[PDB]
């Protein structure tokens, strides 16, 4: 046995926790549930409270505005399975409102098939990221959390736990301090498994007590029968709620009790595919003197009358309670906020329906793309009528594409007329189309044809340039002429263009022109004419605001107003990828040239300012500079080049340690097409080594007392020498000093010292180069004659 | 202007009753 | 229905009422 | 020279070359003259051609695309000036995409009354480096020489001799065979003749004798009969102030264009009438105006449609228009700028006005002066005005800073569901399309749809001012239906006057100019406020705050939007003085000059700077030598439509739940010295010595009275320059020869400090020999009190002695004459 | 806490209300 | 953009004057 | 001129058609 | 854009090809 206890149908208990005993003799709670409105509980009314015996819910379950309750392991802990046979808002459970709750109960609970929770106005709750929803829930894109304090930290959610990273989180995975998470096999999630973390047998779902042991199992997965978790059941026992099955004799029983009226609220069990439900589906019939879904002669409908003549649907939850209905005795009307799209829970519920005695309102559509989830439905009576005696509805419309397919269904309105207003998500082609099908005798309709599709394309006519000239910066073109049947309506036409390399380009669409996004727009005038070959058959213009070397996305469209023509949408072109030629590299940047070395320079620069054209070899010439001749009047008394290819430094060589060098720098495009090069020069430094006074110091002691001297000049001159230093001395008085200018130098081949005096005599001479000095000659001696 | 709904008609209410029961289904 | 009856303007006292038993 | 042709109206010369010579005997071109579109002559068929006749050009010389042409010395060499009341793209001398021009001619231009000289995108353009255009023009900013071939220097020149006056360069030539004579800088406003002297007072440019002005041409005064006479005798107006032409000729000229028309200004028969002057018709006088006045605009067969910024440049200097317009500009940012630039200064628009198509306008402010529509054309069924296809019009211009009069046709307000109503009434009254009593075609079930302008307003409960932050508070407001209130949207701008309200800036795609924040609802009690996250102080800003709340199927807003209030920052510290800048230009003068400070914060009373003595370093007496908001970062960012409609959807879902839950749950029952300037900008340093180095501080307070707050010290350093009034050596040269021939030296230091003497230089000559050189080290010198020599020979030795100081080399000391001996 | 809402974001004026005695 | 620090302090007298205001 | 009729008031594509023969 | 001296002999004389010259 799997389910020692009893099974409870779904009850409500508010005002009063003593009632709550009632389900603690049951481990299954057939329906829903609900727990709220208590507002005289107190926390010590609740952690004093332990519950034993619960094990699947067949529906959702409400919990609102409680005061009291601290956790859910007040609650029934060993809950396991979760299914939500009947939803509510779409939802298979929700919390609101909860002042003394700081933490979650629910340790075994890991599936949940259908519902998503709901979760605001929980400012005292933590531990709402560790749950690890999807592999909880099967569904994890209807989860919905806001204004909650958990969106920033509240209660830190530390436990000390597995801490898995799946959904991108690395805290601590858990429901209580003390109680982690339950982790289990990937492919024993889906079978269940065991609560020591072992896989379980796969016919069983959720927890187990034994690993790989179907005879122990919590929950089931398809059906429970003999004490054991079954996949099918024999024929005797009839499927019921899909989690167990149940002998004939309580279906009868049931049905029988339900025949006799001494109970209100059900249905008859009858016996459809081997299973006793309280309905039947559409061609068969109830008849209580069988207890099955007899068959009808020809589909028999079944007439759902609707309790106010009218019901809004804005969950399936509503939608739900119309499974197997044919015949819709009121009106309908529609909307939708936020949440997920349900075209194929809606069709799946109501595509049954066939007809419908009043009209079909739509309003503030948001999730639904299309109407495309009926297809059953060809015939539309509109018996009840509207305000202005339309037979349908369509307001503030901003989701809807396409009403429904005109090949594979269609749709007939008997009686009544049409509205379409404020809806620039679907275009007059729907509504045109719909209209003939339905054959709306022509009717009043009042179709507004300038505020819908105002936001949506329905244009099909396609324009091709012809005539193609671009050169560097311009884009002359021609295309084929389309105009409406009338030629007076056109406004011209959209060139739209925009710059874009990377092809992911989409056409304008009716998109705003004002926000991040722009379609530079160029409007071209209306010939306004039926094509004449008298100035040119095909319209042309020309495009000046492209730049060399860039890439441009264009297309056109063709502007035309149309309150008489309804199939007339004008034309546009097709997306085109045009890249500009470019012109010369551009100029170089930045040719700064400096000397590291004294016999090297070290350029840098930088590529063209404009990227325009592909970047290749540059050319560099250098020259040298000398000194001019004006320098030799003061005292103090083709050509060789280096090419680069796409690199932003150079290194010159071929040089020496003074003399300016004239530098220039161009880049070129093409391996041809260069431009006007930059201009720098610089002078390497000097070397102070080879300006040194060299050669022997020739002395001419004369016995007049004039010794004329003879010195060498430096192995290279750094420019020129302006002048020597030539400092002397008489023993026994400090040392003298001469200047050598280039005069005196050559004059006297060296120098001339007149008014000598005997005895030995100490020089030295040092030189003067534009730059540094020389060295000073070591002391020579020479004894002057007496 | 003021309208009660949401938790100001619920806080609203509670004074009325809710220490005698709401309605019950 | 709490929302259909008064949620446009002041609830009277017996509407209140109403949803107590 | 003289002025012996004919005056001819101007001739738009273009594509040929028979009207140019038609140009030979007149004398004076009297109007434009243009030189364009000459591709079929050769450069062959000149040789030097120069007409005798022709001697000005009144309105601007224009040289536009002119190929075949070496030099400007072609067509005539005697333009001696460029003058008028009318001008080409605003140059004199306009040179212009010409090739195979090389050189430049003439030989009589040396000045420019009005006028600039462009001479731009040029491919073989030489000779523009020799002569410099300072005495050639009677301006030195408007000059624009770029994009030629003799800027990079290519360009080679030489000019006759290293002859051409001049009082790849050389000497001032236009061309190789033409000099050009450089005026001497003695008159400096009457230009100088070919000898090179300047001309009288009362000439100007080009004369043929100097203080002559009966023979010159082109003179400040006017010309007649032959000569510079200085008045112009009645009824003889002043044409170009050049010359003297009678009423009757006047207006002949004027009649005969009907080419810039001549009319009567100040006397002068000019053809052009400055900014603020109208037409009086009994002699066409250009009388004065006070603003803009009426004048005609010639639109394109009276219509101009406007769908482009640059479609919109055309209608610049235009008061009153002369036909229709048609507004269809789309997208575009920062439209409103361009606009109220391009027209705003059109005050009245004599047809129809069309607002088809119209996009990217939220509020129109283009037109401020725009008063009175005279409605000389009307789109057929009695309309004075179209709007249509706009879907972002929120507002009109203000009705309290415009004022707009119609005398004819019926409004017209079609498929505008964002412009509500209440505009629409408004301008049924103001327009004066309602003060006639004639029904107007308007349509109200296209316009307003899901939209209005139903506003309450907000009461500021309390504001905490501060220098950098500005708390707000307010009122706690709440929709009729608590739960639709979403928020508040605290919107700011800068207001630098009190003018500042949501008609100035934006409007248009693209561009905001109003910050915006957002504030939360409050508690369901505590008053919803903001605080500002830092702002510059001492400023004053524009505020206002808006409501958000959940929209019915309708639209309809319940929110309450406050009016706009201004509110300036409070007073702080003064900002540091921006660039202090002293510079000794003297041995006992600084002068000092800065700016103010980067905001302050109130008024500067008075700065503050003090200053004192650095001596000299001491190292040296040593050595000796012997869109418009931020989105560089967001934090809080602007909005954008799906952000909106997002939050609306989820607060919709939310409530339908809520309400959807309560309904299931409840059913009825079963010291230092210093100076002080005030309001200046500069100081004076009287009084200090010479080089001496002063760290000089510079304050600044906005408040002086109250409490001495100021600004932060910026520092600066001011080394003077030493004195060079004495640097010869002072003091007799002692001379003293001992029995050793020791001629111990005693010469004294220089009195003046001139810095500091890093040495003494001593230059002797030994009679019949070579001289010699010896540097004296301020060691030896105190130790010695001089110098001291050992080992001079008999005979007489000559002795100069010149100190070293700081400002440079002294003067030798005159040779001292000792006869050694033995 | 109170740096990590208001020195690396921006705080609001209900934030910033209860950081105070 | 953001206040930290003496910006943070001067704020929270601004908005907390009347009361007194720990940092 | 040329260059006074459509650098101001800009020439449009059939202006410049009308140009060269 | 704006046609004037450079642009303006571009514009036209790439309209052109399908006539002769003329400036």
């Amino acid at each position: 046995h799997l389910y020692p206890g009893e099974v409870c149908p779904g009850m409500d208990i508010r005002n009063n926790l003593t009632r709550l005993h009632e389900l603690e003799n049951c481990s299954v709670i057939e329906g829903h549930l609900q727990i709220l409105l208590m507002f005289k509980t107190r926390p010590e009314d609740f952690r004093d409270l332990s519950f034993p015996k619960l094990i699947m819910i067949t529906d959702y379950l409400l919990l609102f505005r409680v005061y009291g309750l601290e956790s859910l392991k007040d609650l029934f802990p060993n809950l396991t399975v979760i299914r939500g046979s009947r939803l509510f808002f779409n939802y298979a459970l929700v919390i609101f409102e909860m002042v003394h709750l700081k933490e979650l109960g629910l340790y075994n609970l890991m599936n949940i098939t259908r519902g998503s929770v709901r979760i605001e106005k929980n400012n005292e709750l933590c531990y709402l990221a560790t749950i690890d929803w999807s592999r909880i829930l099967d569904s994890v894109e209807d989860n919905y959390i806001v204004l909650n304090k958990d969106d920033n930290e509240e209660c830190g959610d530390i436990c000390p736990c597995p801490a898995t990273v799946i959904n991108g989180q690395f805290v601590e995975r858990c429901w209580t301090h003390s109680h982690c998470q339950k982790v289990c096999p990937t492919i024993c999630k889906s079978h269940g498994c065991t609560a020591e973390g072992l896989c379980c047998h796969s016919e069983c779902l959720g927890n187990c007590s034994q690993p790989d042991d179907p005879t122990k199992c919590v929950a089931c997965r398809n059906f429970y029968l003999d004490g054991r978790c079954v996949e099918t059941c024999p024929p005797p026992y009839y499927h019921f709620q899909d989690w167990r099955c149940v002998n004939f004799s309580f279906c009868q029983d049931l049905h029988h009790k339900c025949k006799n009226s001494r109970r209100q609220g059900c249905h008859q069990y009858v016996i459809h595919n081997n299973k006793c439900i309280p309905e039947c589906p559409s061609g068969y019939t109830m008849n209580s003197s069988n207890l099955l879904c007899t068959p009808c002669l020809g589909p028999c409908p079944k007439v759902c009358h609707l309790l106010e003549g009218e019901k809004t649907i804005d969950s399936v939850t509503s939608a739900q309670e119309l499974r197997g209905c044919t015949v819709i005795n009121g009106s309908l009307i529609i909307n939708i906020r936020g949440g997920n799209n349900l075209a194929a829970e809606l069709e799946a519920n109501l595509g049954l329906i066939e007809e419908i005695s009043g009209y079909l309102k739509i309003r503030r559509s948001y999730a639904l793309v299309s109407l495309s989830f009926f297809r059953k439905l060809r015939l539309i009576r509109g018996e009840t009528l509207e305000i202005g005696n339309y037979s349908f509805y369509a307001l503030d419309n901003q989701n809807l594409r396409q009403l429904w397919d005109w090949s594979k269904h269609n749709l007939t309105i008997t009686q009544g007329k049409l509205f379409f207003h404020y809806n620039p998500k679907l275009c007059l082609s729907e509504i045109h189309k719909m209209e003939e099908v339905s054959g709306t005798r022509q009717e009043r309709n009042d179709i507004a044809l300038k505020t819908n599709g105002d936001q949506a394309s329905c244009e099909n006519e396609l324009l091709k340039f012809s005539y193609i000239r671009t050169s560097f910066d311009k884009i002359l073109l021609r295309w084929e002429p389309y105009w409406p049947p009338d030629f007076r309506d056109l406004l011209g036409f959209m060139l739209f263009y925009k710059e874009a390399p990377y092809q992911n380009v989409t056409e304008f669409d009716g998109q705003d022109a004002c926000g991040s996004n722009s379609w530079t727009v160029v409007d071209i005038d209306p010939p306004l004419r039926s094509n004449d070959p008298k100035s040119q058959n095909h319209p042309g213009w020309l495009m000046r605001g492209l730049k060399p070397w860039t890439q441009y996305a264009i297309f056109v469209k063709t502007l035309v107003t149309f309150s008489d023509e309804r199939r007339t949408y004008g034309a546009k072109s097709d997306i085109i990828y045009v890249q500009t030629d470019a012109t010369n590299p551009s100029v170089p940047l930045d040719p700064i040239s400096v000397s590291n070395s004294s016999s090297q320079i070290i350029l840098k620069w930088k590529p063209p300012s404009d990227p325009n054209g592909n970047i290749t070899h540059y050319l560099v010439f250098w020259e040298r500079q000398a000194e001019d001749s004006e320098l030799f009047e003061l005292d103090y008394c083709h050509r060789p080049f280096e090419k680069v290819v796409n690199k932003e430094s150079l290194v010159i060589s071929g040089l020496r340690h003074f003399t300016g060098y004239r530098i220039e720098l161009q880049a070129c495009n093409q391996d041809e097409r260069c431009s006007v090069a930059a201009y720098v020069s610089a002078r390497t430094m000097p070397e102070a080594k080879a300006d040194d006074i060299v050669g022997p110091v020739t002395h001419e002691i004369f016995e007049n007392n004039v010794v004329h001297l003879m010195w060498q000049e430096p192995k290279e001159p750094n420019g020129l020498i302006v002048l020597y230093e030539v400092s002397y001395r008489r023993y026994g008085d400090e040392e003298l000093h001469l200047c050598v200018s280039r005069k005196h130098f050559a004059l006297e081949r060296g120098c001339r010292l007149r008014g000598l005096s005997p005895g030995n005599y100490s020089v030295r001479i040092r030189a003067t180069s534009l730059a540094g000095n020389g060295s000073w000659t070591e002391p020579t001696y020479f004894y002057v004659t007496d | 202007n003021q309208h009660l709904c949401g938790s100001h008609l619920v806080e609203a209410l509670y004074l009325v009753c809710g220490e005698r029961g709401f309605f019950y289904t | 229905g709490i929302v259909e009856q008064c949620c446009t303007s002041i609830c009277s006292l017996y509407q209140l009422e109403n949803y107590c038993n």
